[PDB]
This record gives C-alpha cells, sequence and structure tokens, in this order.
C-alpha cells in the first residue's frame, strides 16, 4: 500500500469522528418544562434512540449534557460538578430559552442567566420548549458539528 | 342569575349565608376579631388582632359548626405604606358545610407571630417560607429556615423594596476552579413601563380626599 | 495532681500564646479591660483557651466576671477544687 | 356520584380459592403479561423517519420570529411598539426615526431569541400584520450571539420564507 | 408609648449573652469548616473574618434586632455544621475573584463616576 | 483614547474596559489566566488560536458576548496575523513550548514567531505590546530553550523598541508544569534520579502574580519601553523543593523518559533549566513595582498538589 | 439518627419531574427521617408577576405545572373573571371544559407512566406517550404551540377551534379507552407491581385532611371531595362522571384512581363533543376582550381598544381572592390580590404538590429506602409549582 503521512491520518481520524458521533450517549437534565420535550424526542415517534443515542447512561459515563430548563443560583454548583466530572470528550448543548439567556426568567435574581456562564455550550437550541423534532434536529447538527473535527489532522502538523 | 351574558351572575342566597355566619364569629371571640367584612364575590374575611392566631384558628378547626378541617393556604402581603408593613393570610377549607373563609392579621419585621402548626400540620412548610421570603420571625416553630432562597441569601425577596435582579450574579471562574458571585451587571437594563392612566377608572373604590 | 501553683503557671503562660496581650503588662493580677485593654469579644476566647487548657466546661455568666488573669486561678479554684 | 375501585371481595368457594392458588403457583396473570408485550412486538411502531419525514404541523404553529413586506416591497412595521410593549419577556427592542422620505419606520429592531418565549403575542398585537411567526424551527446555532436577531437578520427571514408564511396566514385569517 | 413584644431577650444585658454563646459556636467551628470543605485558608484567617461579621454589628442596641441577628446567625452555622452548604458558598464571604474597589477620593475621579 | 474604548461601567463582567487585547497563544498555561482576567473586567479579546476549536471551549465562560473571538493563524504565516492584530489597542505574545518538534524547533518560537508578530504590530501602528521573556535569557547560557530565548529577547527589544519584555521566573500554578512536574514525573513509577541538585537555587513565581502583573503593565503608561523580572519573595534549593514538596504530597522520597511523538515528559534540554540557576537581577523592576505581592510558595503550594495528596508540615527552609 | 444521607436527584435519570436534594436520617436498612430541599428550581415567578399585566402574566402560570398546562390557565382565568365581574361566554366554557379533560389526561399519563418508569416498569411509558403526541396535535391545532398554549384566557379562549378537529378529537377518545386496558393488563393484576404499592404510604382520613392534602391524595383514602361535583365552575355541573373513591389508603388505590380518572375524563369528553354549543369565543366586551383583527382594521373604537389592550391592559376592580380548580394534581388555586392599577399586586400561587411533598416525611415513616421512590411517584409531584 501507499499514502503520504497527511492521507493516512484523514481517514483514521474519520473513523474516530464518526465513531464519537454514531454513539452518543446524552445525560439529561431535566430542570423545567423543557424537560418534556426531551422525553417525547425519547418517545416512539421519533425515537432518538434509532441514531443510537440511548436514553440513560451514567452521568460519569455521559457523552453530552443537555441542559433544559432553568438554572437556578441554588443549582448551579450542582451543574458544574457534574460538568467536571465528564469523561473527555465531552459536548454541552443548552436546551430551551432558559437555560440560553434566562428566558422569560431572564430578569429573576435566582436565575443565572443563560447556563454559558456555568459551563461552554456547544449547541444552542431555541424554543420555549424547543418542539421535540427541533431538539432532534440540535442533536443531529451536534454530529455534523463533530463531523467537522481534525483533531489528528491537527496533531500531525504541530 | 339575569340574562346577561357579559356579566357574572351573582348568588345572593350564598352571600347572605356568610352575613349571617359572620356575627357568629364576631360574637364568639370578640376579644381578637377586629373587622369583618363580606365582599360581593362570595368570599368572607375576618380581621384578627395577631394575638389571637391560635384562638381563632383552633376554634374554626374544631367547632361544632365552623369545622374548617383543611387550611388552604397561607401567605403574606407586603405592604409598605402601613406601621405594620406585612399582612398574613390563612385560607380556611370546610369540607362538611363546602365554603371558605380567610383569616387575615398584621404584623412586622420584628414581631413575630405564634407558629400555628399545632393548629395545623399543614402551616410546617407554608411558616418557613414566608419567613424565607418576607422575613417575618414565627415563634415556637419545630425548624424554622430557609426553603425557597439559595443558601446565604442576604436579602428577604419577595419585599417591596427588594430589587427584581438581586444584588449578586453568578458565574464560573476558571482562577478558581468554582462558582463565584459578584455585584450584579446586567447586559440590558430591565426597561420599567409606566401603565398607570391617568383618568379614575372605577367610582365605586373611589378613596376620598384628605 | 492538684498544683494550684500550676494554676498560677498555666494561665500566665497561657495569656502570653494571646497574641494581643502585651507580655510585659502581664501579671496574675493584671488588668484585661484597662491594663491590656482588649475586647470583651477577645476574652471570651481567652476563657475557651482555658477550657481546653483545663479540659472542662465553663459557664459564660461566670466568664462575665474572669476580667483578671487572677479570677481564672481563683474561679477554678472551686471547679478543681484544690485546697492548697 | 362517586364509585368504588378496590372493594372486592374474594369468594370463599374452593373453586374460587383454587382460582387464586392456581394463580399464584403458575404465574397466569404474569404470563398474560407477557403477552400484551408480545403483542405490541409484532405491530407497526410509530416511528417517522426523520429528516426525510417531519412531524405534522398546524398553520398556527410558532417558530422563528419574522418581519413581512407588503406586495409592493415596503416594509409592513410602522414602528409602533406595541410588540415591545407586549413581549411578555422583554425580549424586543426597538428604535424608529422619520426616514429620509418622512415616513415612520424603524432604525433599530432586535429580538432576544433566548430572552424570546415564543408565545405569540407579538403577532397578535400588530396592526399591520408585520412581525410574524414562520413555520420553521429548525435554526439552533453553535453560538449564542447568533442567536440575537436584530432589524437585518429579521427582515432576510421574512423574505426568504415569505413564499409560505403568507400561505399559512391565507388559510388562517379568518379565525383570527 | 413603645410597648413592644420582644423575641427572645427582654433587655441588651440578656440579648449580649447569646452574642457570647454565639461567637464561641463560630469560634469553635471554623476549624472543621477549613477541614471539612478542604478550604485552602489557613484555620486563623476564618476567625480573623468572623470577628469582622461581628465586630460591623457592634454598633445595635435594640434588643429585637441583636435577637434576629442572633437567629440569622444559627442557621447559617446550622447549614455550616451539617454541610448543607458548599465549598463556593462557603467562600463567599472572602470575595477572592472581586479585584481591588478603589475606596479614596482621587480612586473614584480617576475610574468612574459612582460617590 | 478612541471613541468606541472610553471606560464605561464599573469594571464587572459586562462593564467595558476599553483594552483590545490580542493575545498569541493564549491556548496555554499562563494564557488562560490573562484572558481570564481580561474577560474578568469584559475587555474585547481576540483569541487566534492553532488548535482545535474544541480545545478553546474552557475560554467562553471567560468573557461576556461578543468579547471574545476565536479566528484561526498560523506562524508560518504573516497575513493571518495581520487580521488579529489590525485594530488591537495592545498585543500580547503567550507563545512557547517546552519541547522541540519536527515543525517549529525552538529557534522558530523563540525568535521568529516573537518577531514576526512584533514587526506587522509596529506595521499595523499598535499602540502598545507585551512580550513574555525568560528571566535566565543569555546567548552564552547552557539551555537551548535559554538560548534561544535570548535571541528573541534582542529583535523585540529592537523590533519593537517600545514593547515591555518580561522575564519572569519558574511559575507555578493549578495547571503548572513545574510543581506538577517534580511531584508525578520525577517520582511516579521512577525513583528520583536528582544528579545531585545541591547548588541550584530555585525562585519560582505564582502564575497569578503574573496574571496581575501582565495587566496592571498595561494600563501603566510610564511601563511602555521598560523591562520587567517576576520572581517569588523567597529563594530556595532544588533539592529542598523536592523534598518539601513529596511533604505536602505525602509521597514516599529516595534522594538521587526519553524524547518522543505526543507531549514529551522529561526532555534532554528541559534538564538543564531545571538545574539552571535563576539569576539575580537586583537592578530590573519586579513584581512590587506594578503594584503587585509575591504570594509566597507556602501559602498556595496547597492547593495545587492538593490533588496529588492522595485522599502540620514546617514550611520548606530558605536559602538567602 | 445513625447515618444521614443526602439523596439527591440532582443527576436527574429519566423522570422528569425536577431536580430534588433529599436529605434523610436512615436506621439501617428502613428510613427513619426526611427533609426536602425544594429551592433548586425556584425561579421567582411569583415576584416577576407583581411587574406584568394580568394578560402578561398569564404565560407563567403555564409555566408552573409543565405537565397540566390548560388546566393551570383555566384556574388563572377564573380568577381574573371573578374579580372582573364578567362571565365568559357558554360556548368558552365547554371549550375550556373540552380541554380541561384533555390535559388531564396528559396529567395522569405522566404521572402513571413515569410512576412505572421510576420502579422498573418502563414498557407503559412509551405506549401511552404516542398518545401524548397524538393529543399535543390538539394543543398545536387550536394555540399553534405544543405545550405552552396560553389558549385559554380571562374571558374565554383565544382562536375557535379549527374546522375538522371536534371530528379528529373524537377518533382519538374512540379507541383511547383500548389504550387503558393495555395498560392496566400490565399493572393492576401483575403482582410485582402490587408487592411495591400495597400498604405502602398510607394515609389516614383525619391527617390528610390536617396536612392540607387534595385530590387522589383525599379521595385515595375515602375520603368524598371533588371540586368538579361541589364547587363546579364552568360546566361541570352539566355533565356525569363518578368520582372513584378508595379505601385502603395505600399507594395502589391511588395508581387505581388515576388509571380511574383517565376513564372517567373520556365519559366527559364524549359529552363535550355532542353538546358542545355555537357563539362567539370570547366575551364580547370589548374593554376586556381585545377586538378580531376584522375590526380592529375597519372601526375606531375596535382599535384604541386594541392599542390599550396590548400596552396597558384592562384595569381590574381593586380587591383579592382565592379561586381553586381541581386540576389534575390536587386543588390548585391563586390568591390574586389587585389595587386597581392592570398589574396584580400580589400572587399566591397553592402548588398542590407543595403540601403533597412537606406530607412526604409522614409518610415515609417505617419504610424501606427504595419505597420512596414509590412514594414521591404516587404523589405527582413536580418541582415547577413547588418552588415556582
Ligand atoms: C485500518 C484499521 C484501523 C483500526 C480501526 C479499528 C478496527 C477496524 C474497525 C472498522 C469498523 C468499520 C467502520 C466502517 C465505518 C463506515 C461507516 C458507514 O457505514 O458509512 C456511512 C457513513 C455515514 O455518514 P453520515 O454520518 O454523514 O450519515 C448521515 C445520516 N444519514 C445516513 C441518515 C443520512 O458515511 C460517512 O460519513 C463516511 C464514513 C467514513 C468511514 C471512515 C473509516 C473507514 C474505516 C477505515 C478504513 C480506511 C482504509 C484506508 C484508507
Ligand atoms: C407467552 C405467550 C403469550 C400468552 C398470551 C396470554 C395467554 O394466552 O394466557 C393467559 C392466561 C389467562 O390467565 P388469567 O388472565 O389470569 O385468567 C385465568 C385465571 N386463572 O393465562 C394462562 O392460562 C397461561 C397459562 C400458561 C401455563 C402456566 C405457565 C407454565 C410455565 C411452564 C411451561
Ligand atoms: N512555566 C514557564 O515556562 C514560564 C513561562 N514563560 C513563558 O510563558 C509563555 C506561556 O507559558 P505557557 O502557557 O505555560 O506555555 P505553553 O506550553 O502552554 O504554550 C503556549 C501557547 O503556545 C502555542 N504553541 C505552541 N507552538 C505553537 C506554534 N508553532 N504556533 C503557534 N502557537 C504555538 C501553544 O498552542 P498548542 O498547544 O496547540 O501548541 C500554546 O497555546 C511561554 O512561552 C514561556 O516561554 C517564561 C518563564 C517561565
Ligand atoms: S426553556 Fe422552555 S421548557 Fe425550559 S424552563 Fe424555559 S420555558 Fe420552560
Ligand atoms: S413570541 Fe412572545 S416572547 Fe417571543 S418575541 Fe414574540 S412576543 Fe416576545
Ligand atoms: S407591533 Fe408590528 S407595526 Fe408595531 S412596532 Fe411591532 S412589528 Fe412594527
Amino acid at each position: 500500500p501507499s499514502s503520504r503521512g497527511e492521507y493516512v491520518v484523514a481517514k483514521l481520524d474519520d473513523l474516530i469522528n464518526w465513531a464519537r458521533r454514531s454513539s452518543l450517549w446524552p445525560m439529561t437534565f431535566g430542570l423545567a418544562c423543557c424537560a418534556v420535550e426531551m422525553m417525547h424526542m425519547a418517545a416512539p415517534r421519533y425515537d432518538m434512540d434509532r441514531f443510537g443515542v440511548v436514553f440513560r447512561a451514567s452521568p460519569r459515563q455521559s457523552d453530552v449534557m443537555i441542559v433544559a430548563g432553568t438554572l437556578t443560583n441554588k443549582m448551579a454548583p450542582a451543574l458544574r460538578k457534574v460538568y467536571d466530572q465528564m469523561p473527555e470528550p465531552r459536548y454541552v448543548v443548552s436546551m430551551g430559552s432558559c437555560a440560553n439567556g434566562g428566558g422569560y426568567y431572564h430578569y429573576s435574581y435566582s436565575v443565572v442567566r443563560g447556563c454559558d456562564r456555568i459551563v461552554p455550550v456547544d449547541i444552542y437550541v431555541p424554543g420555549c420548549p424547543p418542539t421535540a423534532e427541533a431538539l432532534l434536529y440540535g442533536i443531529l447538527q451536534l454530529q455534523k458539528k463533530i463531523k467537522r473535527e481534525k483533531r489528528l489532522r491537527i496533531w500531525y502538523r504541530r | 342569575a339575569d340574562t346577561r351574558p357579559t356579566v357574572r351572575p351573582r348568588n345572593d342566597v350564598a352571600h347572605k349565608q356568610l352575613s349571617a355566619f359572620g356575627e357568629y364569629v364576631a360574637e364568639i371571640l370578640p376579644k381578637y376579631v377586629q373587622q369583618v367584612q363580606v365582599s360581593c364575590f362570595n368570599e368572607l374575611e375576618i380581621c384578627i388582632h395577631p394575638d389571637g392566631v391560635i384562638p381563632v384558628l383552633t376554634f374554626l378547626r374544631d367547632h361544632s359548626n365552623a369545622q374548617f378541617k383543611s387550611l388552604a393556604d397561607l401567605t403574606a402581603v407586603d405592604i409598605p405604606t402601613r406601621q405594620n408593613r406585612f399582612e398574613i393570610v390563612y385560607n380556611l377549607l370546610s369540607l362538611r358545610f363546602n365554603s371558605r373563609i380567610r383569616v387575615k392579621t398584621y404584623t412586622d419585621e420584628l414581631t413575630p407571630i405564634e407558629s400555628s402548626v399545632p393548629v395545623y400540620k399543614a402551616a410546617n412548610w407554608y411558616e418557613r417560607e414566608i419567613w424565607d421570603m418576607f422575613g417575618v420571625f414565627f415563634a415556637n416553630h419545630p425548624d424554622l429556615r430557609r426553603i425557597l432562597t439559595d443558601y446565604g441569601f442576604e436579602g428577604h425577596p419577595f419585599r417591596k423594596d427588594f430589587p427584581l435582579s438581586g444584588y449578586v450574579e453568578l458565574r464560573y471562574d476558571d482562577e478558581v476552579k468554582r462558582v463565584v458571585a459578584e455585584p450584579v451587571e446586567l447586559a440590558q437594563e430591565f426597561r420599567k413601563f409606566d401603565l398607570n392612566s391617568p383618568w379614575e377608572a372605577f367610582p365605586a373604590y373611589r378613596q376620598p380626599p384628605e | 495532681p492538684l498544683t494550684l501553683e500550676g494554676i498560677k503557671d498555666r494561665v500566665l503562660y497561657v495569656l502570653k500564646l494571646y497574641d494581643k496581650i502585651d507580655p510585659e503588662k502581664l501579671s496574675v493580677n493584671s488588668h484585661f479591660m484597662k491594663d491590656l485593654g482588649l475586647d470583651s469579644l477577645d476574652q471570651v476566647e481567652i476563657i475557651m483557651a482555658m477550657e481546653d487548657e483545663f479540659g472542662f466546661e465553663i459557664p459564660d455568666i461566670d466568664a462575665e466576671k474572669l476580667m483578671c488573669p487572677q479570677e481564672i486561678v481563683d474561679y477554678i479554684a472551686d471547679k478543681k477544687d484544690v485546697y492548697e | 356520584t362517586y364509585k368504588y375501585v378496590n372493594l372486592r371481595e374474594p369468594s370463599m368457594d374452593m373453586k374460587s380459592v383454587t382460582d387464586r392458588a392456581a394463580q399464584t403457583l403458575l404465574w397466569t396473570e404474569l404470563i398474560r403479561g407477557l403477552g400484551m408485550t408480545l403483542s405490541y412486538l409484532f405491530r407497526e411502531p410509530a416511528t417517522i423517519n426523520y429528516p426525510f419525514e417531519k412531524g405534522p404541523l398546524s398553520p398556527r404553529f410558532r417558530g422563528e420570529h419574522a418581519l413581512r413586506r407588503y406586495p409592493s416591497g415596503e416594509e409592513r412595521c410602522i414602528a409602533c411598539k406595541l410588540c415591545e410593549a407586549v413581549c411578555p419577556a422583554q425580549a424586543i427592542t426597538i428604535e424608529a426615526e422619520p426616514r429620509a422620505d418622512g415616513s415612520r419606520r424603524t432604525t433599530r429592531y432586535d429580538i432576544d431569541m433566548t430572552k424570546c418565549i415564543y408565545c405569540g403575542f407579538c403577532q397578535e398585537a400588530c396592526p399591520v400584520d408585520a412581525i410574524v411567526e414562520g413555520p420553521n424551527f429548525e435554526f439552533s446555532t453553535e453560538t449564542h450571539e447568533e442567536l440575537l436577531y436584530n432589524k437585518e437578520k429579521l427582515l432576510n427571514n421574512g423574505d426568504k420564507w415569505e413564499a409560505e408564511i403568507a400561505a399559512n396566514i391565507q388559510a388562517d385569517y379568518l379565525y383570527r | 408609648s413603645t410597648s413592644v413584644k420582644p423575641i427572645f431577650s427582654r433587655d441588651m444585658n440578656e440579648a449580649k449573652r447569646r452574642v457570647r454563646e454565639l461567637y464561641r459556636a463560630w469560634y469553635r467551628e471554623v476549624p472543621n469548616t477549613v477541614h471539612l470543605f478542604q478550604l485552602d485558608i489557613s484555620v486563623k484567617q476564618g476567625r480573623d473574618k468572623v470577628r469582622e461579621m461581628f465586630k460591623k454589628n457592634a454598633h445595635i442596641t435594640d434588643p429585637r434586632v441583636v435577637d434576629l441577628l442572633v437567629i440569622k446567625g444559627k442557621m447559617e452555622l446550622e447549614e455550616t455544621i451539617k454541610v448543607w452548604k458548599q465549598r463556593t458558598h462557603v467562600m463567599r464571604f472572602f470575595h477572592e475573584t472581586e479585584a481591588p474597589r478603589p475606596k479614596d477620593f482621587l480612586s473614584k475621579f480617576y475610574v468612574g463616576h459612582d460617590p | 483614547l478612541h471613541h468606541a474604548v472610553i471606560p464605561h461601567g464599573k469594571g464587572g463582567r459586562s462593564s467595558v474596559s476599553g483594552i483590545v487585547a490580542t493575545v498569541f497563544g493564549a491556548t496555554g498555561f499562563l494564557g488562560r489566566y490573562v484572558v481570564n482576567h481580561l474577560g474578568r473586567m469584559g475587555s474585547q479579546v481576540i483569541v487566534p488560536h492553532r488548535c482545535e476549536p474544541y480545545d478553546t471551549m474552557h475560554l467562553r465562560p471567560m468573557g461576556d458576548l461578543g468579547q471574545i473571538i476565536f479566528m484561526d493563524w498560523n506562524g508560518r504565516d504573516k497575513d493571518s496575523i495581520r487580521r488579529a492584530v489590525e485594530h488591537s489597542s495592545v498585543v500580547i505574545n503567550l507563545v512557547g513550548r517546552e519541547w522541540e518538534t519536527q515543525n517549529f524547533d525552538f529557534e522558530d518560537v523563540f525568535v521568529k514567531i516573537p518577531q514576526a508578530i512584533a514587526q506587522v504590530s509596529k506595521e499595523a501602528g499598535v499602540e502598545k505590546f507585551i512580550h513574555i521573556s525568560h528571566l535566565n535569557a543569555d546567548i552564552k547560557s547552557s539551555s537551548k530553550y535559554l538560548r534561544s530565548k535570548a535571541v528573541g529577547e534582542k529583535e523585540v527589544r529592537e523590533t519593537f523598541p517600545e514593547a515591555t519584555i518580561i522575564k519572569p521566573a519558574e511559575i507555578f500554578g493549578r495547571e503548572d508544569r513545574f510543581l506538577n512536574y517534580f511531584a508525578n514525573i520525577r517520582w511516579f513509577g521512577g525513583v528520583p534520579l536528582i544528579s545531585l541538585g545541591k547548588k541550584t537555587v530555585k525562585q519560582p513565581v505564582y502564575i497569578v502574580d503574573v496574571t496581575k502583573g501582565i495587566i496592571n503593565a498595561i494600563k501603566d503608561p510610564d511601563a511602555r519601553g521598560k523591562t520587567f523580572a517576576f520572581v517569588g519573595p523567597s529563594r530556595y534549593l532544588l533539592f529542598d523543593l523536592v523534598q518539601y514538596v513529596f511533604a505536602v504530597a505525602h509521597r514516599p522520597f529516595l534522594p538521587y523518559f526519553e524524547i518522543s511523538p505526543f507531549e514529551p515528559w522529561t526532555t534532554r534540554d528541559k534538564v538543564e533549566r531545571i538545574h539552571t540557576t535563576d539569576k539575580i537581577l537586583p537592578h530590573l523592576p519586579g513584581l512590587e513595582d506594578l503594584g503587585v505581592e509575591a504570594t509566597p510558595l507556602e501559602l498556595k503550594a496547597i492547593e495545587v498538589l492538593r490533588r496529588h495528596r492522595t485522599y502540620d508540615v514546617q514550611p520548606a527552609k530558605t536559602i538567602p | 439518627l445513625v447515618s444521614n444521607l443526602t439523596l439527591n436527584f440532582g443527576p436527574q435519570h429519566p423522570a422528569a419531574h425536577g431536580v430534588l436534594r433529599l436529605v434523610m436520617e436512615l436506621s439501617g436498612e428502613m428510613v427513619r427521617k426526611c427533609d426536602p430541599h425544594i429551592g433548586l428550581l425556584h425561579r421567582g415567578t411569583e415576584k416577576l408577576i407583581e411587574y406584568k399585566t394580568y394578560l402578561q402574566a398569564l404565560p407563567y402560570f403555564d409555566r408552573l405545572d409543565y405537565v397540566s398546562m390548560m388546566c393551570n390557565e383555566q384556574a388563572y382565568s377564573l380568577a381574573v373573571e371573578k374579580l372582573l365581574n364578567i362571565r365568559p361566554p357558554p360556548r368558552a366554557q365547554w371549550i375550556r371544559v373540552l380541554f380541561g379533560e384533555i390535559t388531564r389526561l396528559l396529567n395522569h399519563i405522566m404521572a402513571v407512566t413515569t410512576h412505572a418508569l421510576d420502579i422498573g416498569a418502563m414498557t407503559p411509558f412509551f405506549w401511552m406517550f404516542e398518545e401524548r403526541e397524538k393529543m399535543f396535535e390538539f394543543y398545536e391545532r387550536v394555540s399553534g404551540a405544543r405545550m405552552h398554549a396560553a389558549y385559554v384566557r380571562p374571558g374565554g379562549v383565544h382562536q375557535d377551534l379549527p374546522l375538522g378537529l371536534m371530528d379528529d378529537i373524537y377518533e382519538f377518545s374512540k379507541n383511547f379507552s383500548l389504550r387503558i386496558d393495555e395498560l392496566e393488563e400490565m399493572l393492576t393484576n401483575n403482582r410485582i407491581w402490587r408487592n411495591r404499592t400495597v400498604d405502602i404510604g398510607i394515609v389516614t382520613a383525619e391527617d390528610a385532611l390536617n396536612y392540607g392534602f387534595s385530590g387522589v391524595m383525599l379521595r385515595g383514602s375515602g375520603i368524598q371531595w371533588d371540586l368538579r361535583k361541589t364547587q363546579p365552575y364552568d360546566v361541570y355541573d352539566q355533565v356525569e362522571f363518578d368520582v372513584p373513591i378508595g379505601s385502603r389508603g395505600d399507594c395502589y388505590d391511588r395508581y387505581l384512581c388515576r388509571v380511574e380518572e383517565m376513564r372517567q375524563s373520556i365519559r366527559i369528553i364524549s359529552q363535550c363533543l355532542n353538546k358542545m354549543p355555537p357563539g362567539e369565543i370570547k366575551v364580547d366586551d370589548a374593554k376586556v376582550s381585545p377586538p378580531k383583527r376584522a375590526e380592529m382594521k375597519t372601526s375606531m373604537e375596535s382599535l384604541i381598544h386594541h392599542f390599550k389592550l396590548y400596552t396597558e391592559g384592562y384595569q381590574v376592580p381593586p380587591g383579592a381572592t382565592y379561586t381553586a380548580i381541581e386540576a389534575p394534581k390536587g386543588e390548585f388555586g391563586v390568591y390574586l390580590v389587585s389595587d386597581g392599577s392592570s398589574r396584580p399586586y400580589r400572587c399566591k400561587i397553592k402548588a398542590p404538590g407543595f403540601a403533597h411533598l412537606a406530607g412526604l416525611d409522614k409518610m415515609s415513616k417505617g419504610h424501606m429506602l427504595a419505597d420512596v421512590v414509590a412514594i414521591i411517584g404516587t404523589q405527582d409531584i413536580v418541582f415547577g409549582e413547588v418552588d415556582r
């Protein structure tokens, strides 16, 4: 066989970028109304599991966190704690409008104005609640966002 | 009842009963009851001196004609324009007679009200909330502390003089690897719309001159 | 075992540990309020320090009178019950 | 009018008892439980195929706010600030000055798609049907800033989808 | 007239008692707090901070208020004792991340508008 | 100052400071504190980077909306460099490595890359500039890291004569590779191999101390053109430190890894810097001048190695 | 106290009821005490509403109990109607009732299924949730929003039902009762389910009254009380349905009661479709009900009243009141207080799950640790309204 160093990296890099997106195990934070849609997205109609996205995973063996609902100041420390326990790679997805900018409760003293303050978010899903189909678009969108990752190529060019 | 679909049909019979049941409690506990009034939408109001929280609530719970077994609700209404700024309110239910009565008191920051937990086990937490959000203290409460606000909340939110946006907003800091707090800064200020119409709305409720 | 002298010893040594107290003005009958001139809050720490040093509880109401190092010696006499 | 839910008295006849005794030692009701599940195996799953298929919606659906134009092309909005004054979350910001030709029109018009609650009040209060909500919902973004739509973004979306927004409004303006 | 219902203490002489009772409660707890939460401040620092919050309330005079201030303290301590608080909640008294806020006049006139 | 950079607010997260800072190589251990401190007060920040955009995520919470930007660039290219510095009120260069690759040797990261950045800033008319030099810079020094470093300290002082070159000593912190270097790398799976660490004097500094120094330098108008070095307040011996470290880390101690792909550990040249003494430069202004006090290693070494400590320690003796 | 454990739901599992931090005091295997911490979702809803117009505040009540939406809005609507001294048109009262029962179907499906999800019974979660999906369309086809419809407003509803909807709700109702019978065919008679919810969390009749319980908690231990029968509001006086009553008081009866209530909802919907009357959908009092766009764009007065009701809202007479409804979970009501301005002065929200949770300590005495799973679930606790 024959191939340059760059080429072999891409193909074996393309593999992992496919494995790490064909099998996502999302931790779920059912904090508020938008938690319900997350259940529908797993319900029979859409069956998020049909894409490999399992329903339940140990928070310490997750693959992506979907912050769903409001993020109270009291509950904020717990969220950050959970975030640090996630093994890498860890992708955080903000779901809804209270998990993005405080939504309806932007001006509430006890509401964290956007979960992005507590952690770095990857995908932002609008809509309070985001229809169970829209949320599924974000997850599919996330897989592509993974698919546009070139770790090894950048490593080979260090 | 009347033939007007855009108006609320009055039920005078129930209104008459409350007035009849009015003096019934005004005569029985005159040491505390200050004022009893009945609203046109069939809701009885009893005004009690704060001391009489237990004598009056305990009475209605057990008397042979009140029988108000269950406590519907328990809150307070901050009103900074009165010497006793706060104003407790007890909403009582009566399955036997199928009626509801409202009992109100008056207190302030530094004049605690006896815990009504002995009268009803329902107020075990409602009294924590009132203290938590308003600051009123309840005497002899089995376990009084914050129930809603965040730990170490240096303030009583639901008071009318507590800014809506609070005093500290959280955030995560990498330098210290822990959530932190700082004085609140808003990307966009809360716009304060002024809505009051300058023309008298209801002549019935007009407050006479000074 | 009893060493009523020891009570006079540790107490003087212990107050030496309290950084606020200047060693020179310390005496078996020094005045906390004026000689040392500490805070009533501070003397509470001292009382607590003695509790650990002598290993037993000290009531607060008593602690609101032990204004001089001697009374720590005198008051602890009844508690220890040493009658040299 | 009420009814009793759990007030059955097990008749003590031998045959009846033998049934309750038969049930325990033979798990029959549990065998029945395996029956209902088996049926659902041979049913047809209600799973649609996304994105090649979509979940049915209605003309009233609420989605991505957008700004419309008359058939001529002119902006419908006239900066009346009804939508701002009613948006419950105060997600709307507006400014206006008399345009060159002396016509009331906006200069700054911003909707915060993270403070929005997607309530539909804005499209209710518009006296000229300018600000509406299109049937689009797949607009998740990788950054917070992208979800702050200003006048230019809203106008583009309105032009982008206008072929459909009118179609929905046409079928539904009568109920309003 | 000044007829007012008290809460716990009928006069400052009794009220001041619980303050000293309370101070010991913190003074003996700071060592536990540092180790329990694995904070990174020496046991000495906590008590010094503790005195400040007690000290800033020295000016108080109303018997009821001191009862109230005391009542809050127990709740603050009880949460700390039971570990209901979290490492974050403990350090909020020290204001680490906050940079030095200027306080003299010429400092203010160079940075902004706040008097 | 430009009309849009006039100070506004109270210096919080969403307050506008007026410091449009462009940080090069901000992904490093030192940068993330500088970014965080700049983000703290809400100063506009541009962050060119080379790694995956994934690796820059942890910087995002550190800045308000639209205050952190993640462009792309390459050291070998100057077209990219110009974009990131076109309108910056100041530019900070933090590039560097602890080992050499087959792409960028020590000179490239320590001479040309620091320079190429400097010229474009002059070309673009950047009003200020900051450069991180090494305390032990000398062309006659043994450590090629230092010998390569010593070259850069000259061009930066020449291409941008007003650039405030800074020469900090060894730095330590939560993510540092110095205190964590001894605890894990030196000992794990391997008995200490210290080559008679009896003569060396090491005077490390705390990362937060360095971070506060840089920001104060940006604000100061008189700091233009000067040169600084940051050193802890207490000097130490190499051998004394390692022994003391195992007390905090509670690892067994016995007084007295090659170069590979990935990120090598215990490199050939890295050793020379551990043994190399910390220069004594009493004439150069240091931290105390910037309104910053050195924090003793005793106070803060507890937090860094607390994680090393699995599941009452006399502070290390000093050497004058 | 032997070893107190801070059993936490913060790492929320697939139950979607909220986040609960629970502090307990065990004695070996058996639990002995409990102390729920509920501040984890307090957003301050009861304080913001003091800055909104009564119209602007309506969407909040939708987000209190995010599984019984339209029931919540009805509770708020009745309170404003009562203070406004106006009645919604008779057609409106049927629509609101029509969806109250549909919402009650939505609530119980979540309650029974998730209550079975927590105990490992996972299959019944999906089957019924498919029906929830079908019912969402009825929400979506009338109001355009799958969940937070805000369809019900003070004065009736917003838009009339579209064509072909009632003819399609009927289709759902007809076959629905077959769905429940499948559900019972795996929960009721199953012995494993019985072992978990019989003689568990028994609540004495007198205590239930004292602690302040309502709904299936009261009626799950014999107490005959349902506000749809004693204090009807819209049309419930004009329909036929039997309030199921349990006798044991354990969890099992409450599970039976909820399943029986859903059937009693179908018996009502069957009567709502057949009896639905014609007429307008909102009070024909323009000062409270903004006119339809047709008149707004044509008539002068019709415009002004569409220019004030969307910037200043409608004034309400000074006063206060407490109005409650038999929401799916239990009694739900608001102590709205109006001082004459278009913004409420105060609004206390009597969440049925607030009292049912405080009483968890009482119910949890002398039960294994795993039984708190089957005890919290049986109360149908959603922390949206516990904290508000
Ligand atoms: N502890 C110390 O060494 C002390 C600090 N200094 C100096 O401080 C500076 C920053 O410290 P520190 O953060 O720990 O250093 P780092 O090892 O963390 O690297 C700093 C940045 O340089 C980047 N980098 C490496 N190679 C290149 C390249 N060809 N082109 C562009 N970027 C590149 C790195 O990105 P990537 O990871 O993707 O390669 C990284 O973001 C150093 O340069 C050092 O000389 C001086 C005295 C003591
Ligand atoms: S983001 Fe949506 S679902 Fe979540 S709390 Fe806010 S309104 Fe409810
Ligand atoms: S849908 Fe409601 S919250 Fe969203 S922009 Fe329109 S009016 Fe505002
Ligand atoms: S309500 Fe309509 S016309 Fe008025 S400002 Fe808003 S978008 Fe423009």
